[PDB]
């Protein structure tokens, strides 16, 4: 449903 | 029409864990748009990076990246709580414009992506079969990077109280927290998923006093 | 390319049965050819009839038609020996070419089909989802064509065996045969397979001799 | 894999 998304890098 | 001008193949972001989530379907046809909303995979956490990509494997590595940008300013809130709605456009040119907005804090960023971009025509075909021959292991690939996903947020979470706690936290607990959280950390590069599990059980069964510190 | 042509369902030809045997696979890109070799339904054939379907059914009839023409001259021969080599050409305007040719005798035709031909943008998703729907029935189709096809061989070729053998087929022998065709004939017309099969075991249970002759 | 083809009519 929702995803995460990464930090940059 | 025996003729319809379409996308080849799916088109998203990297997730979480290095999965890839579609926004928009192979052989869906141009022009076409989609949006979906995503959030952070850490607490309080500034920025994103989105990573777009072209190709049909759940593992994100295995498709084609066609760009990326970050956006920052994100306020701080809990993972999964900040809203990043993410937007997908392609035109009658098949330009890909793509666009990320934080809803609370109302930043945004775009970029464009040529028409010309990502997987030739053998590559295409390549990528079918290729995402076919492996649809099992994907499958199992999705199970383990749930399990990796909460361990690297048990990771995180643990991480965090013991810095919160610093003084109030006995040496004998710290020592014995700082291991296992190595030994959580080196299992998550590990594609076994009671490893995982087992790891973090770990980790719990030398948190109680920190539990009770943070709480 | 983030785009490209493709033709957005399988396309094919009817084939003994009333099945869709494809020469085009869905989402294909364009342009491109594809030929494949067909043969003759039964013994004595000297005309086929084309007939070019698009769609993702397996029962030909559920697909739809772009056109057909028939195939004629073919030297009367056994089914399975005449070669008629099929070929489905797009071309990068999306317009169809389709041919059909009999190597021994060199006869061919050929029909051209529009790009705007077949089915709209809202006929091809109600096509995806009524063939993905209707997956196991479909496949049962398949079977049950598959099997009758058998069935309808064993029929021709029996009865060629018995005539052919004539004197040296004791009656009972002839008799047993005669009845078994007529049970197998019945079990064709319907759509259960396994019946069908049962017939063509009980057939073959009584051939035995036809068979050493 | 040598699929038959009907007569016409």
């Amino acid at each position: 449903k929702l995803y995460a998304l990464p930090r940059p890098t | 029409v025996l003729l319809l001008d379409v996308t080849p193949l799916s088109l998203g972001i990297e997730t979480m864990g290095g999965v890839m989530t579609t926004l928009i379907a192979k052989n869906t046809t141009i022009p076409t748009k989609h949006s979906q909303v995503f959030s952070t995979a850490e607490d309080n956490q500034s920025a994103v990076t989105i990573h777009v990509l072209q190709g049909e494997r759940k593992r994100a590595a295995d498709n084609k990246s066609l760009g990326q940008f970050n956006l920052d300013g994100i306020n701080p809130a809990p993972r999964g709580m900040p809203q990043i709605e993410v937007t997908f456009d392609i035109d009658a040119d098949g330009i890909l414009h793509v666009s990320a907005k934080d809803k609370n804090s109302g930043k945004e960023q775009k970029i464009t992506i040529k028409a010309s971009s990502g997987l030739n025509e053998d590559e295409i075909q390549k990528m079918v079969r290729d995402a076919e021959a492996n649809a099992e292991a994907d499958r199992k690939f999705e199970e383990l990077v749930q399990t990796r996903n909460q361990g690297d947020h048990l990771l995180h979470s643990t991480r965090k109280q013991v810095e919160e706690a610093g003084d109030k936290l006995p040496a004998d607990d710290k020592t014995a927290i700082e291991s296992a959280l190595t030994a959580l950390e080196t299992a998550l590069k590990g594609e076994d998923k009671a490893a995982i599990e087992a790891k973090m059980q770990e980790l719990a069964q030398v948190s109680q006093k920190l539990m009770e510190i943070a709480q």
